[PDB]
């Protein structure tokens, strides 16, 4: 039936001019999106054109600048790498607005999951009081959490190109392992799910303890090997913050894209996406953040 | 429903907030006589509560005074009120004086002087600086409605408030001091708020000092123009130069309503000064501000020195602004700057502001560029369409590729008036390549903007130079392989749809959408479905029923799900079936 | 002799503008530099020669040199913005003014400096600019202001009440007008040492100074910036009388965050900090209400809110005070903790809840 359907468009129309919905429309949504999304494998064949696009942490404003740059929603396919859900002010518009156009629009959108994407990491940061302040408990965020455990670990655009937040992992070798790997969990603290959201590329030339608090570093040899095992010729990521926006590692083997400008509105990165055509020929839109222009206190309710 | 009065006094916070909200009701049960005797002195002895459960209550009892039996017996709510305004909290204690500042109007001028003024009286003299913050914004409700001794006791009080010692108190005079000074007779205010402005201008702490300068403009608009250069002015000049550079930014924030309130003599004298000492602040934000404000004040002036205040004592320092190390500056300027244009005539523009217009038409920012393309239209009206292309056209085809795409989507935005002003044939000569390369450009926004443009350009001139100059390169550029081009090629047709007319629209629109349906990319598929829908009413119902139907038909057996559903779209809105 | 000294005062008096120019007068910085560096050399050095009529000398050069109107704040401000993530700004003529700041630190603390003179020379406008200049951003600055400022308040006790007072109205202003301000924690330290050093009987103007200043700072968003000193302060203020342990904690219960997470993890480590010092009498009072709240806390879907909650558990002296009062402290902690018990999307916090069911069972059965 088309009526929800319309109401889809109607509710992505109130989006687009940063309207949050109410508790029942966005549990509606979500549940509406899990269905779409169970049955997407872990790693999910791509389309040739697509626009591949990395970490927007919530920064809605800078969204709509991006949706400038690429195109429409419906018009231009979108494939979103993950981190949506923190250190952004308008963290929960957002979320829903991705998740809207991928319900609305399953073929021309894919959501990746990102590591931001968990109940811890989303907690100690600021989506869950966003989510407090703007709908007053806790049902919005444990909506959006339990649709997050949904979300694929990986996707493949005509084989040659592969999607994924983080990076590549040592127990993972060949791509027929992730497709095994049981994404429907919040991320392990440790593992190969974990590894795949967490890890980064570095010049180490080998697997080494991340800086950060989970997951390795994979040196070049380790991206070429697993380019040649798979086939690929490039893996596309957007875990790691770029000044540039985008980022060519391992002798071009790895691209770091990111499209989140003025990261924490402090940063002032310049964003980067990536575009693929039909003969898949890569070419990379660069922009910048879009122009901007007492409060209750916080034991009030 | 009678038990909401039980509930009030329920431990439960979120409860008690619902039965608050619900208060207007069950005093609408209660009748106004038992609300006054039982409810609204319950709620005095039992007003101690939790920030939020008082701000609202305060909210709800804004709407009492005719639930209390009307303004006969309003006084029952002061008490209440009263509470409220002692409450620590800000947001409360501004919904409690509001609430007051309401309350004053319905009581009996009589009342005001029995029961209101008393009240103001003690929140004046509470301990607390709340009580005093509270009470320094009832006194301009209160004192026209009062007699002539209350009147004296209430400004004797205003003075007491004002000399406090506690800051914050001071702050909160300050800020009501205009509007206390309004409602006040003007022979009081020469001789009483004035040394109340005075003092509060010369205070330890620069967050007084701006708002009695930002009171200042209400002060001198209450005054006649005689009495500013002897009881204002020297207290202006003194702000004008203070140290902090809060002040001279309060300064220049509101230095237009200033020198408006104080006409043209005062300003060639007293002001233009210290707007030329405003403009080269040390403070990047003075400098900022003061370049905002600049074209108000320029547009202000007396039309007798107009032209020759603004070249000899402004010129200079927007040119030296022009060339300024920070960048706000230069962005703020560059937003007014056009309409000095105007103001100065087409000989002295193009002698004077064009060469700044084509330094800041090359400076780095992005922000500078924006604003200066944006009101090019008032330097095109000023200076005509002759010199502006032979002296802004170079800037314009330059700022035409330029990499920062907002700055292109303002040019591109601006272009059709060039291209009306120009005539058809010079942008088919020299601009016609930029509007179609425009067309490629890889940010969808641009796309959109010249496709919009384009739908300008051919309504301007017409449906046959349309035919024979766009048409032809748009059908061409379906051919790139990349698919958001042929997005663009669609996107173009469905605009010149409209203007093109029904038999050019059918004679050469149509054939490359239908051929563009069939191709391969779903993408490019339902586009042309979204196409067809569009442009389908132009058509006449008989090649509609010959071509289009089966074309939508096919398209409806598509693999992808958004074809079907676009395609099932335009055959149901379009009636073809 | 002194003259030297005098005419070395003015000649540092002339301010430079670094801010401009770095390069411009780089010799003039660096003659002046090195004359400070030298007068602080011979302050440390020689002794029993502060004189009196340098004191007003070396107040109006600080005065001059330090005493200025802040620049705007460099980081922005609104909600978008995290204050702990705000970067520090330097200052561009720090190697003047830490040095400046050095040569007012030894003048104050030299031996030979004596109150009651320099009481006259330093009054209550000096503090009041001093106190205005804890604005500024840049953490060493702030530091050398925190220093001076204890300084004088040990030494001046004529001012002491105009100190406490012109440190309230900022605090007001922070809590009640602005929500924004950087000194907060140097000034939260500074009154942890006068709390220290206050007498027994308290006076009233300490009590609501407690109550209606140090507990409503708790209300603004910006408490994680300085929260640590807040609770060193209020803790320490407990310390000194435990009367006022019961409307402490019910201004906390009442001032409890209810939309920021962090915020609620804070209230509890202050409030685990102010349990260490509870009185047996005085925690009857407000048994029933911190543990109502407490309960609440514990049934949070937030993680880190639940873990501080639950780490109360391993604290024995709370075990030792909620023994003699588990009749009216049972009834209220035993349902929610039984009902996050049933699971929890964490599985640490599923094992402290276990682990604090069995502790609450075995240490009573009813
Ligand atoms: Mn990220
Ligand atoms: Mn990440």
């Amino acid at each position: 039936e088309k009526v929800f359907t319309k109401e889809l468009d109607q509710w992505i129309e109130q989006l687009n001019e940063c309207k949050q919905l109410s508790e029942s429309q966005v549990k509606s949504l979500c549940e509406k999106a899990k269905e779409i999304l169970t049955k997407e494998s872990n790693v999910q064949e791509v389309r040739c054109p697509v626009t591949v696009c990395g970490d927007v942490h919530g920064q809605f404003h800078d969204l709509m600048e991006l949706f400038r740059i690429g195109g429409k929603s419906p018009d231009t396919n979108y494939l979103f790498m993950g981190d949506y859900v923190d250190r952004g002010y308008y963290s929960v518009e957002t979320v829903t607005l991705l998740v809207a156009l991928k319900v609305r629009y399953r073929e021309r959108i894919t959501i990746l999951r990102g590591n931001h994407e968990s109940r811890q990491i989303t907690q100690v940061y600021g989506f869950y009081d966003e989510c407090l302040r703007k709908y007053g408990n806790a049902n919005v965020w444990k909506y959006f959490t339990d649709l997050f455990d949904y979300l694929p670990l990986t996707a493949l655009v005509d084989g040659q190109i592969f999607c994924l937040h983080g990076g590549l992992s040592p127990s993972i070798d060949t791509l027929d392992h992730i497709r095994a790997l049981d994404r429907l969990q919040e991320v392990p603290h440790e593992g190969p799910m974990c590894d795949l959201l967490w890890s980064d590329p570095d010049d180490r030339g080998g697997w080494g303890i991340s800086p950060r608090g989970a997951g390795y570093t994979f040196g070049q040899d380790i991206s070429e090997t697993f380019n040649h095992a798979n086939g690929l010729t490039l893996v596309s990521r957007a875990h790691q913050l770029v000044m540039e926006g985008y980022n060519w590692c391992h002798d071009r083997n790895v691209v770091t894209i990111f499209s989140a400008p003025n990261y924490c509105y402090r940063c002032g990165n310049q964003a980067a996406i990536m575009e693929l055509d039909d003969t898949l020929k890569y070419s990379f839109l660069q922009f910048d953040p879009a122009p901007r222009r007492r409060r209750t206190p916080d034991y009030f309710l | 429903i009678a038990v909401l009065i039980d509930e009030l006094r329920n431990e439960d916070v979120q409860l008690r907030l619902n039965s608050i909200k619900k208060l207007s009701t069950i005093a609408l049960a209660l009748g106004v006589e038992r609300t006054r005797s039982e409810l609204l002195p319950f709620l005095t002895d039992t007003i101690y509560d939790e920030d939020e459960v008082l701000l609202a209550l305060a909210e709800q009892l804004g709407n009492f005074t005719g639930l209390v039996g009307g303004p006969d017996f309003a006084h029952c709510l002061l008490p209440p009120l009263e509470n409220l305004a002692t409450v620590e909290e800000t947001v409360v204690r501004d919904k409690a004086v509001e609430s007051l500042r309401q309350i004053s109007q319905e009581h009996t001028p009589v009342a005001l002087e029995a029961y209101f003024v008393p009240l103001v009286k003690r929140l004046a003299s509470g301990d607390w600086f709340t009580s005093r913050t509270s009470a320094c914004g009832l006194f301009s409700v209160c004192y026209p409605r009062a007699s002539n001794a209350v009147k004296a006791e209430i400004r004797q009080q205003f003075r007491s408030l004002c000399s406090d010692d506690t800051p914050m108190v001071r702050r909160a005079a300050a800020s009501k001091l205009g509007e206390f000074a309004k409602v006040l007779e003007l022979d009081s205010v020469k001789s009483e708020i004035v040394p109340l402005f005075t003092s509060l201008a010369s205070d330890e702490q620069d967050s007084v000092r701006l708002l009695a300068v930002e009171a200042c403009v209400s002060i001198a608009q209450l005054l006649s123009q005689d009495d500013l250069e002897t009881l204002v002015m020297p207290t202006l000049r003194q702000a004008a130069e203070d140290k902090s550079w809060r002040v001279r930014y309060m300064v220049a924030d509101r230095f237009s309503e200033l020198q408006k309130a104080m006409g043209p003599k005062i300003t060639l004298n007293d002001l233009i000064p210290a707007f030329q000492n405003l403009l080269k602040d040390c403070e990047a934000e003075v400098r900022a501000a003061a370049a905002h404000k600049v074209k108000e004040l320029g547009e202000n002036l007396p039309i007798e020195d107009r032209e020759t205040i603004i070249m000899n004592q402004i010129l200079p320092y927007i040119k030296e602004l022009v060339s300024d190390t920070n960048q706000h500056v230069k962005s703020a300027l560059a937003s007014v700057i056009m309409g000095l244009s105007t103001i100065l005539g087409k000989e002295n523009t193009i002698e004077h502001l064009l060469p700044l217009f084509l330094a800041q038409l090359k400076d780095e920012c992005p922000d500078v560029r924006l604003n200066i393309i944006s009101n090019l239209d008032c330097v095109n009206e000023v200076i005509g369409i002759r010199q502006l292309s032979q002296s802004l056209l170079p800037a314009i085809v330059e700022l035409a590729e330029d990499a920062k795409w907002r700055v292109r989507l303002a040019i591109i935005e601006y272009m059709p008036l060039l291209a009306g002003q120009l005539g058809v044939e010079f942008f088919d000569e020299k601009l016609n390549s930029l509007c179609m390369a425009w067309l490629v450009d890889h940010v969808y926004a641009i796309r959109e903007a010249a496709t919009n443009n384009l739908m300008k350009l051919v309504q301007k001139f017409g449906t046959e130079w349309a035919q024979n100059t766009i048409v032809p390169k748009v059908l061409v550029m379906a051919n790139d392989p990349n698919y958001l081009h042929r997005m663009t090629t669609l996107f173009c047709i469905n605009a010149l749809s409209e203007a093109c007319g029904q038999e050019i629209t059918t004679k050469q629109m149509l054939p490359i959408v239908l051929k563009m349906a069939g191709d391969q990319v779903a993408n490019v598929r339902f586009n042309v479905a979204k196409s067809l829908q569009k442009i389908g009413p132009i058509l006449d119902t008989n090649a509609l029923q010959g071509e289009v139907k089966p074309v939508l038909q096919k398209l409806g057996q598509d693999e992808d799900m958004d074809v079907k559903y676009f395609a099932q779209e335009a055959i149901s809105v379009l009636a073809l079936a | 002799q002194e003259k030297l000294f005098i005419q070395k005062l003015r000649q540092c008096c002339v301010l430079f503008d670094f801010v401009s120019d770095p390069l411009s007068d780089l010799k003039w910085k660096e003659v002046k530099r090195a004359a400070l560096s030298e007068m602080v050399e011979y302050i440390t050095h020689n002794r029993n020669v502060i004189t009196e009529p340098i004191y007003p000398e070396v107040v109006h050069m600080f005065a001059v040199n330090m005493f200025r109107t802040l620049p705007p704040s460099s980081n922005p401000t609104g909600a978008e913005f995290d204050p702990e993530e705000d970067e520090p700004t330097l200052e561009a003529a720090w190697p003047h003014l830490q040095l400046v700041y050095e040569f007012f630190l030894r003048f104050l603390e030299s031996p030979d400096f004596q109150p009651n003179i320099a009481k006259k020379y330093i009054d209550q406008k000096f503090v009041l600019q001093l106190l205005e200049l804890f604005d500024s951003e840049d953490p060493r600055e702030r530091d050398f202001l925190k220093t001076t400022l204890h300084r004088i308040y040990g030494k001046f006790l004529g001012l002491r009440a105009y100190i406490r007072k012109q440190i309230n109205n900022i605090f007001y202003r922070f809590i009640y007008e602005t929500e924004h301000h950087n000194g907060i924690a140097e000034l939260l330290e500074i009154l942890g040492s006068i709390i220290n050093g206050f007498a027994l009987p308290l006076k009233e103007e300490h009590k609501i100074f407690l109550l209606k200043v140090l507990l409503p700072l708790h209300k603004v968003k910006s408490l994680s910036v300085y929260h640590p000193q807040l609770a060193y302060c209020v803790v320490q203020f407990l310390e000194k009388d435990s009367t006022l342990t019961e409307p402490v904690v019910m201004a906390l219960l009442k001032y409890w965050p209810k939309t920021h997470s962090p915020k609620e993890v804070m209230f509890l480590n202050e409030l685990e900090e102010i349990l260490d010092v509870i009185e047996p009498s005085e925690f009857v009072k407000i048994m029933e209400p911190l543990f109502r709240q407490l309960a609440k806390c514990v049934s949070s879907p937030h993680f880190q809110v639940a873990e501080r909650a639950l780490y109360y558990w391993n604290n024995e002296y709370i075990m030792s005070l909620i023994s003699d009062n588990a009749a009216k402290i049972l009834p209220i902690m035993f349902p929610s903790l039984y009902r996050n018990s049933k699971t929890h999307w964490n599985k640490t916090i599923h094992g402290l809840i276990y682990n604090a069911l069995k502790l609450f069972m075995e240490m009573n059965q009813k």
